[PDB]
C-alpha cells in the first residue's frame, strides 16, 4: 500500500484530499454573517420517511455565543464538538471571560492534522483525517459577528457567507450575488431558506430543513419548526411578488 | 530502532495452511536424523553428529542436552534454534516450577512449557517459527519414563519410539517392526544403534554418533553424599567408548 | 533537615482609586536580622496595564511574577493580541497558585 | 525511479533523492509569494495573501515569534503554525533561562534540526511549508530562508511561493541599493513592495491583500494589514 | 513479491535467504584469516590490505582485543565488525562484573552466537555480515578457537580459516593434521606458532608477504595481544632462514 | 503497539472498512423495532440453517442494557457482545455518578460513539454491527427507538428494521405505519412487528423472537406459544382474501 | 524477483545494502570537502557554492566544532550532517562528564561510527546522506578520519569527499609523496585552499566561497579554530596564484 | 518500513467477512471430528484422533478432550497448541471466579469469556486468530447440562447435539435424524459413536482412534462426575454398541 | 461509631442501623439511612470512616447491579458476601484503605433461608445468627445470647431488637437518634416505618 501521511507528487496530502471528497457528498449547510447576527441553515436529508427528523442534529451549540453547522460524515463531528465545548468552557474557567470565536476555531483546527501511524512529530494518534467540514458562527466583543469554515486540512477561512455540502458551488455562486454588508437578520434568514430551497432534491419544508442563529443579545438558538414554517410561508409570498 | 513489526508473520492462507509452520517442518525434514526409544527401565535418545569440518572439535557441540537431572533433549532442524530453546527450557524448568515447588518439573509439564514457547513464535508479532522438532526424554516419580515429540507448531505427542528428520519414514518403519512393550534399556540402545546405521553415510562410531539415556539414578554423578533421598541424575550421555563397546555387539 | 521556604520581609500596599490604582512596596529585602538589599524592587509592571507584587518568600515571588508575565505573553499569541483585563488576570493567577496547592508559592500576592 | 521510491521519507531513490521531501518542497512552490529583505538597521517581510472566494477573508502569512523575531510562510499553513509555535518556545526559553534574546542564527539551526527529524524516520512526513525569518539581534539585522528539507540559509533578500523568481531577480539586481536603506523604515518597505510586484502576473496588490511586517534597531517585530498598508500601494 | 527473501521468515524450501545473503557479505573485504592452537598459546593471522595511499595503515585492522584474555578477528565489513566488537567487549565486562571471573572464549562465542540466532528469528533486526573468530588461552580449556556466523552457529576448532580462499587454507591444515595425528601445533613458544601459521598461509595461498601484508594476534595465559609491524618482520626473516 | 490505519479514505472519499462493515450487517439476521402509543416492540429472526439448537441457553438477540432499555442488532454476533458489555458498564456508571438511569438517547449516543471511534483509531476494524435501541426514559411514558450503524451515525425511528431483506420489511412498515395513528395496544404493536417479519421469515412460529417493553422497567420476552398465537391469527385474516 | 533496494536493512543476493549505496549517491552529489593531517594538527576545508549574490558572505558556516578540540566537515545532505554532529556533541559531553578528560579522537570516531552503522540495521530508518571528515588533537597526536554512510571509517593522511573528490584525492596523494616526513599546519592550510580551488572545476558553473579551519598543537594550542582574516586571505592568494 | 510485510489479519472483505476467520475455519474442517450430545441425565463427548501410528502412546495421550473444571470439559478441533493456550486461560478464569464468589463458575460465563478472548484477535492487535473450535460440555445448577460451541470468530451458540471438525454437515444430519429430547445418556453414547463411525474417512473406527468422555450425575452419589475414558474403556463400549 | 445490628430469624434477616450523623460537635442529621440495597433480596448496612462508607456501599451496589443485568440473575447472598469480602481484603493492603464495616442480610431463594454476614474492613467475614460492628456488640450480645432462638418469627426478632436498642439507649454515652429497621425475606426488602412507636 502507501502510508497515511504521504504527499502526492503535487504537494498535497492524499488523505486530506480524499477527505474533501467525502464532504462533497454531505448534506448542504449554509451560513450568512450580518451586523444583526449570524444565520446557520442545513438540509436534514432524512434517508427514509420513518425516521424522526428532529433527531437529526446537524446544528449544535458550542457556548452561548458560538454555534456550528456540519456537513459530511457527521459522526466524525462529535468529538470535534466535544473538544470545542471543552475548549470554550475551559477558557472561561481560566480567564473569567468568553473565548473569542477565532481562537475557538483555531483550537478545533489543531486537531485536524493530528493523524498518522506512530509518526515523527509528537504523540498524535488518530487513524485518518476527519471527514466533515464545519461552519462555526459566533459573536465576541473584539470582532463582532463571525462565520468560519473549518476544514479537515486544518485551515479555516472567515466568510461573510458560505455554503458547504453537495449543493455548494451552486449555492456559493448564489451567495456571491445576494450577500451585501447591510443585510438584516430577517433577510439572511430568508436568503438561507431560499438557497436550500433551490439546491435540495426534496421540497423544502420545516421538517427537512433547520435554521438557527447567534446574536449578542439572546445567544445561539435553534429555531423550532413553527418559527421556521412561518419564515418559509413569508418567503413563498415574497417570491410570488414578481 | 524499536520493533515496529507487531503483526503476525504466520497467518492463514485460503486453504487453511499456516505457511510458516509448514516451511519450518520442511527445514526439519532436511535435518539430520534423530530418534527416541522407550524401554521398560529407561529411554534412549540418539542422533548423528554431522560435523561441518574435520577441523572442528565435534565434542564442543552437543546435540543431546540435559534439561533437568532426569530430562534430556535432542532435535532435528536448525541447531542455533535448538540451542536457544535449550537455554529457555532450562530456565523455565526453574522459574515456572523449581522455584515454586522445590522439585523439577515432570517431563510432560516441561514439554508443555517448551511447546508454548514454540506456539507463541507462531502467533506473536514479528517472529518466525522455530525451525526444529524436539524429542524430549525423561523420568519422574509419578509418570515413569516418557518420550515426547514437539514440532514447530507447538504440538507435542507422546511416543513409544520415533524418528524425526532426514530419514524418518524408514526409521519409523524400522522401529514399528522392532518395538515391543518388554524391551530393556540395553535392547533399546541396541535398536537405536541399528536404526541409526541406516541413516548414516560415513563413519559410524562413538565419535560420530551421539547418544544419551534416561535410566537409573547415578549417585556417582551427584557430587555430594549424606542426603539419602538424593540419588542423583537419571540422565546420562554415553561416552565414545560406551558407544563403541556396543558396536561389537552390533 | 532542609527547609524549602524562607522569609524575605517586605510589606506591600494596594489602593483602588475611582479611576486610578496604586500598588506600593518597600525596597528592603531581609534574612533574619540582616539586610540583603536596601533596594530590590518587588512591585512589577507586567504589561497590559497590570502591576503585581508577590510578597513573602522572594524566590517564590519571582517565580510567580515571571510565570504571570509569561502568561500575558502567551495570551497575546493565542488570542490575537487581545488585552488581558484585570479580572481575567486575577482568574489566571488563581490557577497559577492553585496549581501548586500541595507545594504552595509562599507569598501574599496583590495585583 | 520515482514510482517505487516516493512512498515514505525513509527511502532513498537510486540517484540518492528523497521524493517525499521534494513533494513537500512542491507545496511551497504553489503557495502565495512572499518576500524578505533587510538593510543594516531593519528587516522587512512582505507577503501576498490569498483569499478563497470574494466572500472569504485573506489567509494570514506573517506570524510573530518574539519581540525581535518573526516570519512568513508559503505552503501548508498548519505546518507554519507548528514550526513558529516551536520557535516561539525556543525564544521564550532563552529569555526565561538565560535572560537572553535568541540569536536569529540559532533559531535557524533549531528549525533545521526539527525539520530534519521528520525526513529520516518511519511514519513521519516532512513539513510542507517554507519560511522566511527576520529578526534583529545582538549582531544586527537578519533574514533566513527555511526549506522543509531542513536547509536554512542566511541572505540579504529572497522570495518563496509561486512566481517568486521575479522578486528574486529584482532583489538580486537591487542588492547594493536596498542594503543601504539604513534608518529609513518606509523606504525599505517600499523596496520590498517593489520586489513583490515582480511576482504578480496575476493581478494587483490591494489593501486587504497586502501584508507587511518589520523589525529592526529600535523597532519591535510588528505587522501591518489593511488601511495600515494603504500608504505603500 | 518475494517477501520471504527480504526478512528472516522461511522460504517454502525452509530456507532463510537473508541469512545466506549475510554469509556472502562476509567476503566483501577479500581478506583471509586463519587460527591455530599451540601447546599453550593461540594464534590468529589475518591478511592486511591497504589499497589507498591516503589511508593511515595503523588504523586498518580486523583484529580486536575483546578482554585481557580474549581476542577476535572478524571476516566482514568493518562497520558490522565494530558493532560486534563493541558488544562482545560489553558482554565480557558485564560477565566479569556479574559472576566474578573472566568470560571464557567459548561462552563469549555462545553469547554472540545467541545474539545472532535472534536476528535470524525477529524480523526487525538484520543479521550482521560477519564471521567472528574468538581466541584465548582459557583457564579451564587451554588454547581455544570458537567461530560464530550469521546463522547463529558456532563450534570449537583445532585450527580454522575464513574468507574467499578459505578452502585452500582449510585443506592445507587438514593435511597437516592428518599427518601429525594430534589436535594442536607442537611448539613451546608462541613465536614458532606464529611462524607455522604464516608458513602454512604462504603454502596454501601461494604468496609471499611483507611485514605490512599481515596482522597478527596471539593469546597466551592471561594475555591476548597483537604484533607490531616490526614484531612481524622478525618473524618473516626467521621463516626465510633455513627454508 | 499495533496501530496500522485500517479505516482510511480512498480516492472517491469512501471508507471501505466501514462500508464493508455494513456488508456484514446486510448479511445478518433481520431485526425490527416498532413503537406504539405506550410501548416499543423488538422483533428478531432466528436462522433455519440448523435447528438442533438449545434455545434455553443460546444467547438471545435482544439484550437488556438496564431494566428500562434494550438493544438488538444485526451483524457479527461476537462484535455485538463488546458493545453490549460497554453499554451495560456505562448504564451502571451513569446511575452511580448522576443518580438517575440513562435516557434511551444517552445510551444510544454512547454506543454510537464507541462505534465511531473504532473507525478512526489505529489497529482496529469497525464493528460489523448495527443496533436498535429501545425503551423508556426514567419517569417518562413516551416510547423511544433508536438505530446505530458501524459509522457511528444514530437517529430515532417510528419503526425500523436492519439486516438481511430489511428493504422488504422496511417497504412494509413505510406503507403500514401511520404516524398520526400509532398502534394503540401492546397487542396491535406486536401484531405489526410479527406481520413485518412474516414478510421475510417464511413459516416462523419458533423462528421469531419478540420482546415487549413498556414504561417503568417492564420488559418481557414473548414465549413460542404467545408468538405462535399471533402468527395463527395473521394467517386466518389473510384467508378471507 | 527483486526489489532488494526498497528497504533499508535488506541484503541483496550478493550481500549489499542498496539503500546505503544510494545514500552514497547523495554524498557524491554534494560540495567537495577535505581534510589534511599535518605533523601537529589537522586542517579542514570546504567549497560553499554561491547560488546567488543574495547569500550573505561568511555567514552560512559549514564546518562544525565538537567539544573544544574536534572539527567536522561533511558533503551531502547538510541537515543529516548537523544531526550527526548533534549526536557527536552529546557523545563527547557524556564521555567528558564520566571520565573528566576530553574525548580522544579515536574514541570519538567510533561513537559516530556506531551511530551511523545503527542507521543501517533497521528499515524504520534511513542511512545518513553524508560522508564526514573530522578529527583534531588529543593526548597523543593529531588524527584525521572519514566516515561513509555505511558507518565505515578509517584514519587518513588526507581525505576528500563530494562532487570534486577525484581531483582532491589526486592532489592529496601528490602531497603525501612530495613531503614524506610531514607538512606543517601553515603549509597544510595553504595546501588546503589550493586543493579546494582545483576541486572547483567540476562545479565550474557557479561561484564559491572557501572555508577553512584547523586544530594544531603549536598554532591553536590543540583547540579547533576557524581560519579568519589575514590567514584566510593569504591562503586564498596562494590558491589563486597557483591556479595558473 | 514494516508496513509492507503486514498481512492485515483484522480486516473485512468487500462481502463483509473476516478473511482470517474464514481461513481458520477452513483449517478446522480438516480436523478430527468431535461430537457432543446432551441428554436429560448427562452429556457425551466423543472425538476422532486424526492420524495415529502404532508407536503413539495412547495411554499418555490427549489431543482432543481437556478438563476445564471438575464440571466443565471441552472437545477440540483445530490446532492443538492454540487450544492449549486458550484452555489454560479458561482454567485460570474458572478459578478466579471460584475465588471471588465461592461458587463454581456457571458454564455460560466461562464460555462467553473464552469467546471474547477469541473475538479480540479478530478486531485489534494484528495477530492471526486462534485456529480452534470448541465444544463445551458442562453442568451448573442454573441450567443443568449444557452444551456449547465456539469457533475462531468468537461466536458461540448452545446445542442439544453438535459436531465440529471434519464432515460436520454429514454428522449434523445424522444427529438431527436420530436425536430425541428424552434421550438418556446411554443412548447418546451409542448415537455419538454410530455417527462418528458413519462419517469417518478411516477404513473403520477402532479404539486407538478415539477419545471419549461423559459428564454424568455419577449414578451413585447425588452429584456430578467427569469420566475421561481410558483406552480399554473405549474398546469395551465400541463392542457394547456393536461396532466391535 | 454508628450502630449496626443484624439478626437472622426463621424466615428473614433484620438489620437495624442508627440514624445520627455527627461531624465533631454537632449532629448534622437524625434520619440518615446507613444501608444500600444490592439486589432485590440482598441488603447491606455500613459504618466506619466518613466518605468511604457510602463510596464503598455504592461501589458494591454498582457491581452487583452490573452482574444482575449481565447474567439476568440474582447472585446468592453467600456469593455477594464473598465478592464484598474480597473487595475489603484488597482494600486493606492498598494506598488508602476503605475503613468500612458491613453487615450483609440476604434471603437465599434457591435455599429458602435467610443469611446474615458480618465483614469488617480487614475483610474478616463470618456468617452468624446475629452480629454488630464496633461497640454495639458489647451492649447487646448478652441479651441476644439469652433470648435468641433459630425458630423465632419476624415479630419475636423485632421485640428482641427493641430490647437491644433499649439497652443501648441506657448505657451508651452517645445519642444515636434511634434506628431504621429493615427486613429481608422471600418477598424482598421492606422498611418498618414504625420503630419510634412500635
Amino acid at each position: 500500500d502507501r502510508g497515511v501521511s504521504t504527499f502526492s507528487p503535487e504537494g498535497r496530502l492524499f488523505q486530506v484530499e480524499y477527505s474533501l471528497e467525502a464532504i462533497k457528498l454531505g448534506s448542504t449547510a449554509i451560513g450568512i454573517a450580518t451586523k444583526e447576527g449570524v444565520v446557520l441553515g442545513v438540509e436534514k436529508r432524512a434517508t427514509s420517511p420513518l425516521l424522526e427528523s428532529d433527531s437529526i442534529e446537524k446544528i449544535v451549540e458550542i457556548d452561548r455565543h458560538i454555534g456550528c453547522a456540519m456537513s459530511g460524515l457527521t459522526a466524525d463531528a462529535r468529538s470535534m464538538i466535544e473538544h470545542a465545548r471543552t475548549a470554550a468552557v475551559t477558557h472561561n474557567l481560566y480567564y473569567d471571560e468568553d473565548i473569542n470565536v477565532e481562537s475557538l476555531t483555531q483550537s478545533v483546527c489543531d486537531l485536524a492534522l493530528r493523524f498518522g501511524e506512530g509518526a515523527s512529530g509528537e504523540e498524535r494518534l488518530m487513524s485518518r483525517p476527519f471527514g466533515v467540514a464545519l461552519l462555526i458562527a459566533g459573536h465576541d466583543a473584539d470582532d463582532g459577528y463571525q462565520l468560519f469554515h473549518a476544514e479537515p486540512s486544518g485551515t479555516f477561512y472567515r466568510y461573510n457567507a458560505k455554503a458547504i455540502g453537495s449543493g455548494s458551488e451552486g449555492a456559493q455562486a448564489e451567495l456571491l450575488n445576494e450577500w451585501h454588508s447591510s443585510l438584516t437578520l430577517k433577510e439572511a434568514e430568508l436568503l438561507v431558506l431560499k438557497i436550500l430551497k433551490q439546491v435540495m432534491e426534496e421540497k423544502l419544508d420545516e421538517n427537512n430543513a433547520q435554521l438557527s442563529c447567534i446574536t449578542k443579545q439572546d445567544g445561539f438558538k435553534i429555531y423550532d419548526n413553527e418559527k421556521t414554517a412561518e419564515l418559509i410561508k413569508e418567503l413563498k409570498e415574497k417570491e410570488a411578488a414578481e | 530502532m524499536t520493533d515496529r513489526y507487531s503483526f503476525s508473520l504466520t497467518t492463514f492462507s485460503p486453504s487453511g495452511k499456516l505457511g510458516q509452520i509448514d516451511y519450518a517442518l520442511t527445514a526439519v525434514k532436511q535435518g539430520v536424523t534423530s530418534l527416541g526409544i522407550k524401554a521398560t527401565n529407561g529411554v534412549v535418545i540418539a542422533t548423528e553428529k554431522k560435523s561441518s569440518s574435520p577441523l572442528a572439535m565435534s565434542e564442543t557441540l552437543s546435540k543431546v542436552s540435559l534439561l533437568t537431572p532426569d530430562i534430556g533433549a535432542v532435535y532435528s532442524g536448525m541447531g542455533p534454534d535448538y540451542r536457544v530453546l535449550v537455554d529457555k527450557s532450562r530456565k523455565v524448568a526453574h522459574t515456572s516450577y523449581k522455584r515454586i515447588y522445590g522439585e523439577y518439573p515432570p517431563t510432560k509439564l516441561l514439554v508443555s512449557e517448551v511447546a508454548k514457547i514454540m506456539q507463541e513464535a507462531t502467533q506473536s508479532g514479528g517472529v518466525r517459527p522455530f525451525g526444529v522438532s524436539l524429542l524430549i526424554a525423561g523420568h519422574d516419580e509419578f509418570n515413569g519414563f516418557s518420550l515426547y515429540q514437539v514440532d514447530p507448531s507447538g504440538s507435542y505427542f507422546p511416543w513409544k519410539a520415533t524418528a524425526i528428520g532426514k530419514g524418518s519414514v524408514a526409521a519409523k518403519t524400522f522401529l514399528e517392526k522392532r518395538w515391543n512393550d518388554e524391551l530393556e534399556l540395553e535392547d533399546a540402545i541396541h535398536i537405536a544403534l541399528l536404526t541409526l546405521k541406516e541413516s548414516v553415510e560415513g563413519e559410524f562410531n562413538g565419535d560420530t554418533i551421539e547418544l544419551a539415556i534416561i535410566g537409573d539414578e547415578n549417585p556417582d554423578l551427584l557430587g555430594y553424599t549424606g542426603i539419602p533421598t538424593d540419588k542423583g541424575p537419571r540422565f546420562r550421555k554415553l561416552t565414545s567408548q560406551e558407544i563403541n563397546d556396543r558396536l561389537e555387539a552390533l | 533537615q532542609f527547609n524549602p521556604y524562607g522569609d524575605n520581609g517586605g510589606t506591600i500596599l494596594g489602593i483602588a482609586g475611582e479611576d486610578f490604582a496604586v500598588l506600593a512596596g518597600d525596597t528592603r529585602n531581609i534574612t533574619d536580622y540582616s539586610i540583603n538589599s536596601r533596594y530590590e524592587p518587588k512591585v512589577f509592571d507586567c504589561g497590559d496595564n497590570i502591576v503585581m507584587s508577590a510578597n513573602g518568600f522572594a524566590a517564590d515571588g519571582d517565580a510567580l511574577v515571571k510565570r504571570f508575565k509569561n502568561s500575558v505573553k502567551w495570551y497575546h499569541f493565542d488570542h490575537n493580541d487581545k488585552k488581558l483585563s484585570i479580572n481575567s488576570a486575577a482568574r489566571n493567577i488563581q490557577h497559577l497558585l492553585y496549581g501548586k496547592r500541595f507545594f504552595p508559592y509562599y507569598v501574599h500576592t496583590i495585583i | 525511479f520515482r514510482n517505487n521510491y516516493d512512498g515514505d521519507t525513509v527511502t532513498f531513490s537510486p540517484t540518492g533523492r528523497l521524493f517525499q521531501v521534494e513533494y513537500a518542497l512542491e507545496a511551497i512552490k504553489q503557495g502565495s509569494v512572499t518576500v524578505g529583505l533587510r538593510s543594516n538597521t531593519h528587516a522587512v517581510l512582505v507577503a501576498l495573501k490569498r483569499n478563497a472566494d470574494e466572500l472569504s477573508s485573506y489567509q494570514k502569512k506573517i506570524i510573530k515569534c518574539d519581540e525581535h523575531m518573526g516570519l512568513s510562510l508559503a505552503g501548508l499553513a498548519p505546518d507554519a503554525r507548528v514550526l513558529s509555535n516551536y520557535l516561539r518556545q525556543q525564544c521564550n526559553y532563552s529569555s526565561l533561562v538565560f535572560n537572553r534574546k535568541l540569536a536569529v542564527e540559532r533559531a535557524g539551526h533549531l528549525l533545521c534540526d526539527k525539520a530534519q527529524k521528520n525526513t529520516q524516520s518511519y511514519g513521519g512526513r516532512p513539513y510542507g511549508v517554507g519560511l522566511l525569518i527576520i529578526g534583529y539581534d545582538k549582531s544586527g539585522a537578519h533574514l533566513l530562508e527555511f526549506q522543509p528539507s531542513g536547509n536554512v540559509t542566511e541572505l540579504y533578500g529572497t522570495a518563496i511561493g509561486a512566481r517568486s523568481q521575479g522578486a528574486k531577480t529584482y532583489l538580486e539586481r537591487t542588492l547594493d541599493t536596498f542594503i543601504k536603506i539604513d534608518g529609513n523604515p518606509d523606504e525599505l518597505i517600499k523596496a520590498g513592495v517593489e520586489a513583490i510586484s515582480q511576482s504578480l502576473r496575476d493581478e494587483s496588490l490591494t489593501v486587504d491583500n497586502l501584508s507587511i511586517a518589520i523589525v529592526g534597531k529600535d523597532t519591535p517585530f510588528t505587522i501591518y494589514d489593511g488601511e495600515a498598508v494603504a500608504k505603500y500601494i | 513479491a518475494g517477501y520471504d527473501r527480504h526478512i528472516t521468515i522461511f522460504s517454502p524450501e525452509g530456507r532463510l535467504y537473508q541469512v545466506e545473503y549475510a554469509f556472502k557479505a562476509t567476503n566483501q573485504t577479500n581478506i583471509n584469516s586463519l587460527a591455530v592452537r599451540g601447546k599453550d598459546c593461540t594464534v590468529v593471522i589475518s591478511q592486511k590490505k591497504v589499497p589507498d595511499k591516503l589511508l593511515d595503515p595503523t588504523t586498518v585492522s580486523y583484529i580486536f582485543c575483546i578482554s585481557r584474555t580474549i581476542g577476535m578477528v572478524v571476516n566482514g565489513p568493518i562497520p558490522d565488525a565494530r558493532n560486534a566488537a563493541l558488544r562482545a567487549k560489553a558482554e565480557a565486562a558485564e560477565f566479569r562484573y556479574k559472576y566474578g571471573y573472566d568470560m571464557p572464549c567459548d561462552v563469549l562465542a555462545k553469547r554472540m552466537a545467541n545474539l545472532s540466532q535472534i536476528y535470524t528469528q525477529r524480523a526487525y533486526m538484520r543479521p550482521l555480515g560477519v564471521i567472528l573468530t574468538f581466541v584465548s588461552v582459557d583457564e579451564e580449556l587451554g588454547p581455544s578457537i570458537y567461530k560464530t556466523d550469521p546463522a547463529g552457529y558456532y563450534v570449537g576448532y583445532k585450527a580454522t580459516a575464513t574468507g574467499p580462499k578459505q578452502q585452500e587454507i582449510t585443506t592445507n591444515l587438514e593435511n597437516h593434521f592428518k599427518k601429525s595425528k594430534i589436535d594442536h601445533i607442537n611448539e613451546e613458544s608462541w613465536e614458532k606458532v606464529v611462524e607455522f601459521a604464516i608458513t602454512h598461509m604462504i603454502d596454501a595461498l601461494g604468496t609471499e608477504f611483507s611485514k605490512n601484508d599481515l596482522e597478527v594476534g596471539v593469546a597466551t595465559k592471561d594475555k591476548f595481544f597483537t604484533l607490531s609491524a616490526e614484531n612481524i618482520e622478525e618473524r618473516l626473516v626467521a621463516i626465510a632462514e633455513q627454508d | 503497539g499495533y496501530d496500522r490505519a485500517l479505516s482510511i479514505f480512498s480516492p472517491d472519499g469512501h471508507i471501505f472498512q466501514v462500508e464493508y462493515a455494513l456488508e456484514a450487517v446486510k448479511r445478518g439476521t433481520c431485526a425490527v423495532g416498532v413503537k406504539g402509543k405506550n410501548c416499543v416492540v423488538l422483533g428478531c429472526e432466528r436462522r433455519s440453517t440448523l435447528k438442533l439448537q438449545d434455545t434455553r441457553i443460546t444467547p438471545s438477540k435482544v439484550s437488556k442494557i438496564d431494566s428500562h432499555v434494550v438493544l438488538s442488532f444485526s451483524g457479527l454476533n461476537a462484535d455485538s457482545r463488546i458493545l453490549i458489555e460497554k453499554a451495560r458498564v456505562e448504564a451502571q456508571s451513569h446511575r452511580l455518578t448522576l443518580e438517575d438511569p440513562v435516557t434511551v438517547e444517552y445510551l444510544t449516543r454512547y454506543v454510537a460513539g464507541v462505534q465511531q471511534r473504532y473507525t478512526q483509531s489505529g489497529g482496529v476494524r469497525p464493528f460489523g454491527v448495527s443496533t436498535l435501541i429501545a425503551g423508556f426514559d426514567p419517569r417518562d411514558d413516551e416510547p423511544k427507538l433508536y438505530q446505530t450503524e458501524p459509522s457511528g451515525i444514530y437517529s430515532s425511528w417510528s419503526a425500523q428494521t436492519i439486516g438481511r431483506n430489511s428493504k422488504t420489511v422496511r417497504e412494509f412498515l413505510e406503507k403500514n405505519y401511520d404516524r398520526k395513528e400509532p398502534p394503540a395496544t401492546v397487542e396491535e404493536c406486536v401484531k405489526l412487528t410479527v406481520r413485518s417479519l412474516l414478510e421475510v421469515v417464511q413459516t416462523g412460529a419458533k423462528n421469531i423472537e419478540i420482546t415487549v417493553v413498556k414504561p417503568d422497567s417492564d420488559i418481557v420476552a414473548l414465549s413460542s406459544e404467545e408468538i405462535n398465537q399471533y402468527v395463527t391469527q395473521i394467517e386466518q385474516e389473510k384467508q378471507e382474501q | 524477483g527483486t526489489g532488494y533496494d526498497l528497504s533499508n536493512s535488506v541484503f541483496s543476493p550478493d550481500g549489499r545494502n542498496f539503500q546505503v549505496e544510494y545514500a552514497v549517491k547523495a554524498v557524491e552529489n554534494g560540495t567537495t570537502s577535505i581534510g589534511i593531517k599535518c605533523n601537529d594538527g589537522v586542517v579542514f576545508a570546504v567549497e560553499k557554492l554561491i547560488t546567488s549574490k543574495l547569500l550573505v558572505p561568511q555567514k552560512n558556516v559549514k564546518i562544525q566544532v565538537v567539544d573544544r578540540h574536534i572539527g567536522c566537515v561533511y558533503s551531502g545532505l547538510i541537515p543529516d550532517g548537523r544531526h550527526l554532529v548533534n549526536r557527536g556533541r552529546e557523545e563527547a559531553a557524556s564521555f567528558k562528564k564520566l571520565y573528566k578528560t576530553p574525548i580522544p579522537i579515536p574514541a570519538f570516531a567510533d561513537r559516530l561510527g556506531q551511530y551511523v552503522q545503527a542507521h543501517t540495521l533497521y528499515n524504520s530508518v534511513r542511512p545518513f546522506g553524508v560522508s564526514t571528515i573530522f578529527g583534531g588533537v588529543d593526548k597523543n597526536g593529531a588524527h584525521l578520519y572519514m566516515l561513509e554512510p555505511s558507518g565505515s571509517y578509517w584514519g587518513y593522511k588526507g581525505a576528500a569527499t563530494g562532487k570534486g573528490r577525484q581531483s582532491a584525492k589526486a592532489e592529496l596523494e601528490k602531497l603525501v609523496d612530495h613531503h614524506p616526513e610531514g607538512l606543517s599546519a601553515r603549509e597544510a592550510v595553504k595546501q588546503a585552499a589550493k586543493i579546494i580551488y582545483l576541486a572547483h572545476e567540476d562545479n565550474k558553473e557557479k561561484d564559491f566561497e572557501l572555508e577553512i579551519s584547523w586544530c594544531s598543537l603549536s598554532e591553536t594550542n590543540g583547540l579547533h579554530k576557524f581560519v579568519k582574516g589575514d590567514l584566510l586571505q593569504e591562503a586564498i592568494d596562494f590558491a589563486q596564484k597557483e591556479i595558473n | 518500513g514494516s508496513r509492507r510485510y503486514d498481512s492485515r489479519t483484522t480486516i473485512f472483505s468487500p462481502e463483509g467477512r473476516l478473511y482470517q476467520v474464514e481461513y481458520a475455519l477452513e483449517s478446522i474442517s480438516h480436523a478430527g471430528t468431535a461430537i457432543g450430545i446432551m441428554a436429560s441425565d448427562g452429556i457425551v463427548l466423543a472425538a476422532e484422533r486424526k492420524v495415529t501410528s502404532t508407536l503413539l502412546e495412547q495411554d499418555t495421550s490427549t489431543e482432543k478432550l481437556y478438563k476445564l473444571n471438575d464440571k466443565i470439559a471441552v472437545a477440540v478441533a483445530g490446532l492443538t497448541a492454540d487450544a492449549e493456550i486458550l484452555i489454560n486461560t479458561a482454567r485460570i478464569h474458572a478459578q478466579n471466579y471460584l475465588k471471588t464468589y465461592n461458587e463454581d463458575i456457571p458454564v455460560e460465563i466461562l464460555v462467553r469469556r473464552l469467546s471474547d478472548i477469541k473475538q479480540g484477535y479478530t478486531q485489534h492487535g494484528g495477530l492471526r486468530p486462534f485456529g480452534v473450535s470448541f465444544i463445551y460440555a458442562g453442568y451448573d445448577d442454573r441450567y443443568g447440562y449444557q452444551l456449547y460451541t465456539s469457533n475462531p470468530s468468537g461466536n458461540y451458540t448452545g446445542w442439544k447435539a453438535i459436531s465440529v471438525g471434519a464432515n460436520t454437515s454429514a454428522a449434523q444430519t445424522l444427529l438431527q435424524m436420530d436425536y430425541k429430547d428424552d434421550m438418556k445418556v446411554d443412548d447418546a453414547i451409542e448415537l455419538a459413536l454410530k455417527t462418528l463411525s458413519k462419517t469417518t474417512d478411516s477404513s473403520a473406527l477402532t479404539y486407538d482412534r478415539l477419545e471419549f468422555a461423559t459428564i454424568r450425575k455419577g449414578a451413585n452419589d447425588g452429584e456430578v462426575y467427569q469420566k475421561i475414558f481410558k483406552p480399554q474403556e473405549i474398546k469395551d463400549i465400541l463392542v457394547k454398541t456393536g461396532i466391535t | 461509631m454508628d450502630i449496626i445490628l443484624g439478626i437472622r430469624v426463621q424466615d428473614s434477616v433484620i438489620l437495624a442501623s442508627s440514624k445520627a450523623v455527627t461531624r465533631g460537635i454537632s449532629v448534622l442529621k437524625d434520619s440518615d439511612d446507613k444501608t444500600r440495597q444490592l439486589s432485590p433480596h440482598t441488603l447491606m448496612s455500613f459504618a466506619g470512616e466518613a466518605g468511604d462508607t457510602v463510596q464503598f456501599a455504592e461501589y458494591i451496589q454498582a457491581n452487583i447491579q452490573l452482574y444482575s443485568i449481565r447474567e439476568d440473575y440474582e447472585l446468592s447472598p453467600q456469593a455477594v458476601s464473598s465478592f464484598v469480602r474480597q473487595e475489603l481484603a484488597k482494600s486493606i493492603r492498598s494506598r488508602r484503605p476503605y475503613q468500612v464495616n458491613v453487615l450483609i442480610g440476604g434471603y437465599d431463594k434457591k435455599k429458602n433461608k435467610p443469611e446474615l454476614y458480618q465483614i469488617d474492613y480487614l475483610g474478616t467475614k463470618v456468617e452468624l445468627p446475629y452480629g454488630a460492628h464496633g461497640y454495639s456488640g458489647f451492649y447487646t450480645f448478652s441479651l441476644l445470647d439469652h433470648h435468641y432462638r433459630p425458630d423465632m418469627t419476624t415479630e419475636e426478632g423485632l421485640d428482641l431488637l427493641k430490647l437491644c436498642v433499649q439497652e443501648l439507649e441506657k448505657r451508651m454515652p452517645m445519642d444515636f437518634k434511634g434506628v431504621i429497621v429493615k427486613i429481608v425475606d422471600k418477598d424482598g426488602i421492606r422498611q418498618v416505618d414504625d420503630f419510634q412507636a412500635q
